[PDB]
């Protein structure tokens, strides 16, 4: 079976090295002469192709951008921990899903990313507290070291198959 | 940045490669 | 179901954005 999952979120949290690391597993930069957004995984014991958007973080008006998004059958929502300002756009981009599929009942998680980070200005508790206002889940991760990027996107495939 | 067309006699999984790819890049470059 | 043709160098977005569409059906039409 099929899974589109979307990536978004505020400029520079992290989104293209978690897709990264997700799928060709490495953080440093590596040069080779064209890079993969598809992967097969086994899922809770059930065979899962991932297709993944990962989204400029650059954002605009744009009728072609939303119907890639309204494409996808779930999304990541990004922020750094060590950036507020990325934290409070989540509810931007909640509404954002909401808009272009048409729904409040889209499968989404919200990820808390750069936790190897030596400093936060962004606290667990903050997040985890509005996540559950949204009735989502909650997964820390670090693009760096690895820590936590399976689980989201593999955390995310079990809310789309919950739907 | 575009992906380069598929081929000719790519497969079906090919297809699927690609079309992951080119949703990427018109994201990018809207 | 047939195969959408990918569109060559003089391609415009607009073409990409079209074979992407086409080429989303019929990969969900051989599915
Ligand atoms: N320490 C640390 N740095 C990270 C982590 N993830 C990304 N970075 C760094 O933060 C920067 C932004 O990463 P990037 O993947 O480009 O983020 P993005 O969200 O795709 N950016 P954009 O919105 O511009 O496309 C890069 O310098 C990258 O190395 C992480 O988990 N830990
Ligand atoms: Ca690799
Ligand atoms: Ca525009
Ligand atoms: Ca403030
Ligand atoms: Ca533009
Ligand atoms: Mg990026």
């Amino acid at each position: 079976t099929e899974y589109k999952l979307v990536v978004v979120g505020a400029v520079g949290v992290g989104k293209s090295a978690l897709t990264i690391q997700l799928i060709q597993n490495h953080f440093v930069d590596e040069y080779d002469p064209e890079p993969s957004y598809r992967k097969q995984v086994v899922i809770d014991g059930e065979t899962c192709l991932l297709d993944i958007l990962d989204t400029a973080g650059q954002e605009e008006y744009s009728a072609m951008r939303d119907q890639y998004m309204r494409t996808g059958e779930g999304f990541l929502c990004v922020f750094a921990i060590n950036n507020t300002k990325s934290f409070e756009d989540i509810h931007h981009y909640r509404e954002q899903i909401k808009r272009v599929k048409d729904s409040e009942d889209v499968p989404m998680v919200l990820v808390g990313n750069k936790c190897d980070l030596p400093s936060r200005t962004v606290d667990t508790k903050q997040a985890q507290d509005l996540a559950r206002s949204y009735g989502i889940p909650f997964i820390e991760t670090s693009a760096k070291t690895r820590q936590g990027v399976d689980d989201a996107f593999y955390t995310l495939v079990r809310e789309i198959r919950k739907h | 940045r575009r992906p380069r067309c598929p081929g000719d006699d790519a497969s079906i999984e090919d297809l699927h490669e690609y079309w992951a790819r080119l949703w990427n890049y018109l994201y990018a470059v809207a």
